[PDB]
């Protein structure tokens, strides 16, 4: 219903009416499966290889185990992410990394993720290429985002290692603007 | 659907009161209730408007939930779907009558679509039109349906790949038509000889034919072979036609000289040579008509079938009555029911070799009514036969056509997004929706 | 065409940031931006109707050009064209779903005059529909 | 093969019959005598029909096909002079107008 | 047994066929070589064929045939005529020729 999801999310009513006027014009009531998902995504990135990001987000946006996404999925997602607090970006983006949900990142975990977001940039990259340097990306995030010095990172180890940092702040402030 | 006769039987429940003489009847259900208003329906700027107790006839649809409140504008009091006006009229008439029409005129995709969008679904369309839906939705259908061993196995199934596989398809479909001629000419009886007995070409000059034959078995078993390893499912490609094709071509050799005249009856060796032209069907991989020909003769083996039944119903019944007809004459070659099978094959045919003709009126009536019936009861597998042979040859072109004009549309969506990755890299050397775009593809360039 | 989840897209773009150890995320692209709207088509008098982000899709066709602004009244607040009604239909609908149909009950060279007319080619005329779109023509061509 | 006085003396020998049988000529020159000749005769002469069966509507259909079209080109020739004529008489009477 | 209208069983087809397949055999032992000529046992002979249209209720194909056989007599009639026509014809002139 409309006002359920007025009440449900941070957006006004004419926001809801053109995301759902936009999203069932791209899928009408076949809401979505994991690959229309990825070729939906594909649009917005040619020039390389989206098809694993967007498989690793699909399940971070479908809340309940559903093989399908619904509206209330999109946009309870979609307020969390462009209206909730920086501690709640925070923690979808952690639940994103963390793969099997435990509360804890291991290194293959992250890498996955990392050679996922990498596979993106696509064939060639105007600077070179390889495999360790992804290795070295996940060597400085989990350089830069642990206590533990365990090789794992946690919600709090993640949540309060990445609110001091500066840039990275300026950065999740990028949601807020054009909406 | 039926909401304007509740009144009417709520009137008719004052038959129950005077009989409820148990104590007590149910309270009333009055709830707050609001008339009936013209709702406005802005479909494409064209306006449609309805009660809307009309609409709340199917509450499981976009139109009867509360879906549609999501298209309507409190400032214009109105519903607008951006959507085409030719087919919302056919979701609209559903809902009032309960039934849903296929206008003949629309594309079956764009109706599909709008389906699809409102809500309904295609199993709800009416039996007025609804084999006609079926009938496009099908047609729609069907218009719109390693290095060494897969690159082989690629090379056989498709023989234009290569040049290399366009000389080797050019040389198995050579020793084919030789050892056809071969088995042909190894008859014809030729060569006087003065000095001694009148022979075929074929047991005259033995060895030079044993040549022959054995180079061409030997070619047939080595390509089958390497069909066989290169099949990827072994086991798919035996249980194929075309196997046993090639293993009931080969094998009359085989085992032909595993048991020669060592121990030989001349009543067994003749099946041998007969089943010896059996490699003339290897041409099917050569001419796609002979494979269209097999597939038609698949296609409508139900009809075949009658064939063959109504016709030896109609030979059976013929030759009786021809045979009691004709059985005693001077010379009578009817001389029994199944001997007269043959004058009436060859009089339904309209062949009518003549060394059997009737001599009494009686026989000449019933040859009279036998060939025209012959003549009718052959007249039905032909159209039909016919009409198939075409439709799949036609079939195939525009399959192939189509199969083609695919990647047409591929390399246009690909130079597509080449030219968007292009404006990217143009606009990185320094339209209101691009902008956003590229800023993502930006900010994604932190990635290095 | 696809420009309704470019918000999902940005949102998407949160896993990136955290990772964006890189010190300096690019400023956002921010610009004026204002509203859909209703946009009045006034075809020979029948009015149609749409959003201009709608139109906006294929900027290389009359309509999601500027040359549409040829046929705009400033007094009226819509465009008229003097141009057959029934067949503008398709071209919307080409606007809409990213499908060109051709309406079997039509003229064929009616319909390539109005497809000349507005930038549109008979190249992408949908597979739906696209046999019998070449079977008129072929007709029409070996008629005339 | 092997019969009192057979005319089928080799395969080339029995190509005639066999293109007497496959159009339903029948001349009766060259006949079966035994059960196995009899019954495969009967099946080459439907076979015959059935292989002869498949140009023909093509044949016909072309034939009909291209003679209607030629009518109709001949008389779409004829109505373009018409409408030439129709053109200039028009200019003609803006011509006399003036 | 079976049959609800047991009249209009009776002017059925199939009875028709059926009764006359069984009584060639019945009419035919009733009269047995206690008294018999042999021009006219060969007629019981040849009404024992009759027996395979029972097949009727067995294919559609030939119920279908009987159906179709039906519907166009209008123009099997005309078949006839014509045919008797033009071999009358044909037979005056080759007999006078010939």
């Amino acid at each position: 219903g409309l006002e359920q999801l007025q009440e449900q999310t941070k957006f006004t009513r004419k926001e809801l009416q053109v995301l759902y006027r936009g999203f069932k014009n791209e899928c009408p009531s076949g809401i979505v499966n994991e690959e229309n998902f990825k070729q939906i995504y594909s649009q917005f990135f040619p020039q390389g290889d989206s098809s694993t990001y967007a498989t690793f987000l699909f399940n971070a946006f479908d809340t309940n185990h559903d093989g399908s996404v619904s509206f209330e999925d999109f946009v309870a997602g979609l307020s969390v992410i462009l209206r909730g607090t920086v501690d709640d970006r925070l923690n979808w983006a952690f639940n994103l990394y963390d793969l099997n949900k435990d509360g804890c990142i291991t290194k293959e975990e992250m890498l996955d993720i990392m050679k996922s977001i990498y596979d993106m940039m696509g064939k060639y990259t105007y600077p070179a290429l390889r495999e360790e340097a992804p290795r070295e990306h996940v060597e400085s995030f989990f350089q830069k985002m642990d206590r533990n010095k365990d090789g794992v990172v946690t919600i709090e180890e993640f949540i309060e290692s990445c609110q001091k940092d500066e840039n990275i702040m300026r950065s999740m402030q990028l949601f807020d603007n054009v909406i | 659907g039926v909401a304007a006769w509740l009144p009417f039987a709520r009137a008719a429940a004052i038959g129950w009161m005077p009989v409820a003489n148990c104590p007590m009847p149910l309270a009333p259900a009055d709830k707050n209730k609001r008339q009936d208003e013209l709702i406005v329906l802005n479909v494409s700027g064209r306006r449609f408007q309805t009660w809307r107790t009309t609409l709340e006839r199917y509450p499981d649809t976009l139109l009867g939930s509360t879906e549609k409140e999501f298209f309507f504008n409190e400032d214009t009091k109105e519903y607008f779907f951006d959507r085409d006006p030719e087919v919302f009229r056919c979701v609209l008439n559903f809902y009032r009558t309960g039934k849903l029409h296929y206008p003949r005129y629309e594309c079956i995709s764009a109706y599909d679509d709008e389906l699809a969008f409102y809500g309904i679904l295609p199993e709800i369309i009416g039996d007025c039109c609804y084999e006609e839906y079926k009938d496009r939705k099908r047609e729609n259908a069907e218009r719109l349906m390693l290095s060494f061993r897969q690159t082989m196995w690629r090379a056989f199934e498709n023989p234009h790949t290569s040049t290399l596989a366009l000389v080797f398809y050019y040389v198995t479909g050579f020793f084919i038509a030789v050892s056809v001629i071969t088995n042909v000419v190894e008859t014809v009886p030729c060569g006087t000889v003065p000095g001694s007995k009148e022979l075929p070409c074929g047991e005259r000059y033995s060895v030079a034919f044993f040549c022959l034959d054995t180079a061409c078995v030997m070619i047939f078993t080595v390509e089958y072979l390497l069909r066989l390893f290169a099949a990827p499912s072994r086991y798919r490609f035996i249980r194929s036609v075309m196997s046993i094709i090639d293993v009931v071509a080969i094998m009359p050799y085989y085992i032909g000289l595993v048991m020669t005249n060592n121990e030989d009856v001349s009543g067994a060796f003749v099946t041998l040579r007969v089943f010896r032209v059996f490699r003339i069907f290897k041409f099917s991989r050569h001419s796609q008509g002979l494979r269209i020909l097999g597939y038609t003769l698949k296609s409508c083996a139900s009809e075949l079938g009658f064939l063959l039944f109504s016709l030896t119903m109609a030979i059976i019944i013929f030759a009786t009555v021809m045979f009691y007809a004709e059985k005693g004459s001077s010379a009578s070659k009817f001389t029994s029911i199944p001997a007269s099978f043959w004058y009436t094959i060859v009089t339904m045919t309209t062949l009518g070799y003549g060394d059997m003709v009737p001599k009494t009126i009686a026989g000449k009536i019933f040859g009279s009514i036998c060939s025209l019936s012959g003549v009718l009861v052959i007249a039905l597998p032909v159209p039909v036969i016919v009409s198939n042979f075409s439709r799949i040859y036609h079939q195939n072109q525009r399959a192939d056509k189509r199969r083609a004009q695919k990647k047409a549309r591929l390399a246009r969506i690909r130079v597509a997004k080449t030219g968007s990755s292009n404006a990217y890299l143009h606009s990185k050397r320094n339209s209101l929706i691009e902008s956003q775009h590229h800023h993502l593809l930006h900010c994604l360039e932190k990635t290095t």
